[PDB]
């Protein structure tokens, strides 16, 4: 990602950061296709899996939408454990 | 043919003659006490308990406590008394009561918690977690001493270690401060363990952070063997356990098998049975406060994985069986077309010879 230089800084920058789960320690961006057993269209399918992320991250408006379906329980969690490090003394 | 019923017949004891004269459940709610106080009973018949694995049911109680606090009753019967009289004579109490103003001071009630009734919930939430069999393996102790583990998240935010809380990676990522009260006579050994979450061997834990010997509440001056390591949990595999474990010890001891290298970073050289530590220093060893933690994947293990580790990251994910098809037939009667579909070996078309 870093030593790619046909991505522009700020795209170089933003798809290491909402990809950070398929990023490598030798900060390799990693691509995965399954579905055809014809290698060609695994090809094409991490090509356009990859044209979508430099799209969505070099397109500035996108809000990344959040879902409250699946998030709903997450966001109940979080406030709860958020009231118990909401006590405050001054520690260590 | 009939066989001759077993003991107890449930309505057997009610005398059907004259049933005018028998009192009534004029209440649903009577009705559904009496019912599960039934179902709670040891029947001689096949029932629900039977089959859906009660947990062993009875099992006989190796308990390793610190001894029952020794207390005269009749001092409790009269002072709760005379408490009560005092209490609920006050005329504010009753106005206040009335017109339904009235707060409880959750502070005080945590004080009278941790005084009596507290150390008891605590060995049944322990249970639920199963802090006890991966640990001990059959034994029970009841946690008599109070342990408050805390991390700092900031300059004034403390992010309490309830047992049974989730905290994050990112709390953890620092060392937690201790505390419990203890005059200064006291030898104290205290332990941090993770009980799950061990790739090569699954019986077995990491120990993250151990402390020994240690005058009263002196955390500083006890002599560490594993320096605090971060919880180090897998993308995967959610929900950790992690337990907090207080000893007394009578004379002080030193152990060089348990001792570990300074920096220790190597996650073989942390291998652990709480089982094989409590045998080797069982004598001098009584187990005492209890208080644990569940934590899941976030950020900061990545960053720990490959600059402490110097490892790749391993990531689990949830795999559910295939569904299960009858075997295929010859001439599949009376099925919708997509039957075929079903033993799809995979989705190509594949022209033979063609």
């Amino acid at each position: 990602l870093a030593s790619a230089d046909w991505i522009a800084e700020p795209v170089r920058l933003k798809l290491a950061v909402k990809h950070k789960n398929r990023i490598n320690r030798s900060g390799e961006l990693i691509l995965t296709s399954e579905c055809s057993r014809y290698q060609f269209r695994n090809l094409a399918d991490c090509l356009q899996k990859l044209r979508d992320m430099i799209a969505e991250a070099s397109q500035p408006x996108x809000x990344x939408x959040x879902x409250x379906x699946x998030l709903r329980r997450s966001r109940i969690e979080n406030m709860n454990r958020e009231r118990l490090r909401k006590k405050r003394i001054s520690s260590a | 043919r009939r066989a001759a019923p077993l003991g107890p017949m449930p309505n057997e004891d009610i005398d059907v003659s004259d049933l005018e004269r028998l009192k009534k459940y004029r209440s649903f709610d009577r009705y559904r006490r009496r019912a599960e106080q039934e179902a709670r009973k040891p029947h001689w018949w096949r029932t629900y308990r039977e089959h859906f694995g009660e947990e062993s049911g009875p099992k006989d109680r190796v308990d390793i406590g610190l001894p029952p606090p020794k207390v005269s009753r009749t001092q409790q019967l009269l002072e709760r008394k005379q408490a009560l009289r005092e209490l609920r004579a006050n005329v504010e109490e009753e106005r206040a009561a009335r017109l339904q103003t009235a707060r409880i001071p959750l502070e005080a009630v945590r004080a009278e918690w941790e005084r009596t009734c507290g150390p008891y919930h605590k060995q049944r939430l322990a249970e639920y977690c199963g802090l006890y069999r991966d640990l001990f393996h059959g034994a029970t102790f009841v946690p008599r001493v109070p342990l408050h583990v805390a991390y700092a998240v900031g300059e004034d935010d403390l992010m309490p270690v309830y047992h049974g809380n989730e905290v994050t990676p990112t709390e953890a990522a620092q060392a937690p401060e201790v505390t419990y009260e203890a005059d200064e006579g006291s030898l104290w050994t205290l332990l941090l363990t993770n009980l799950d979450g061990h790739l090569l061997e699954p019986d077995a834990e990491y120990v993250h952070w151990l402390v020994t010997n240690i005058p009263g509440n002196r955390v500083t001056e006890g002599q560490e063997t594993c320096p605090y390591l971060p919880p180090f949990p897998a993308r995967g595999s959610g929900f950790h356990r992690f337990a907090f474990l207080l000893f007394k010890q009578d004379k002080r001891i030193d152990f060089s098998g348990d001792t570990r290298p300074s920096p220790c970073y190597q996650l073989a050289q942390r291998t652990f049975h709480t089982f094989d530590f409590y045998k080797k220093h069982q004598d001098a060893m009584t187990p005492a406060g209890l208080a644990f933690f569940q934590c899941r994947w976030d950020d900061s293990v990545t960053r720990v994985f490959h600059q402490l580790l110097d490892m790749r990251e391993p990531v689990f994910e949830f795999v559910r069986p295939p569904p299960y098809h009858p075997k295929q037939k010859r001439f599949p009667h009376r099925q919708p077309l997509r039957y075929l579909d079903r033993y799809r070996d995979s989705h190509e078309p594949t022209y033979g010879i063609y």
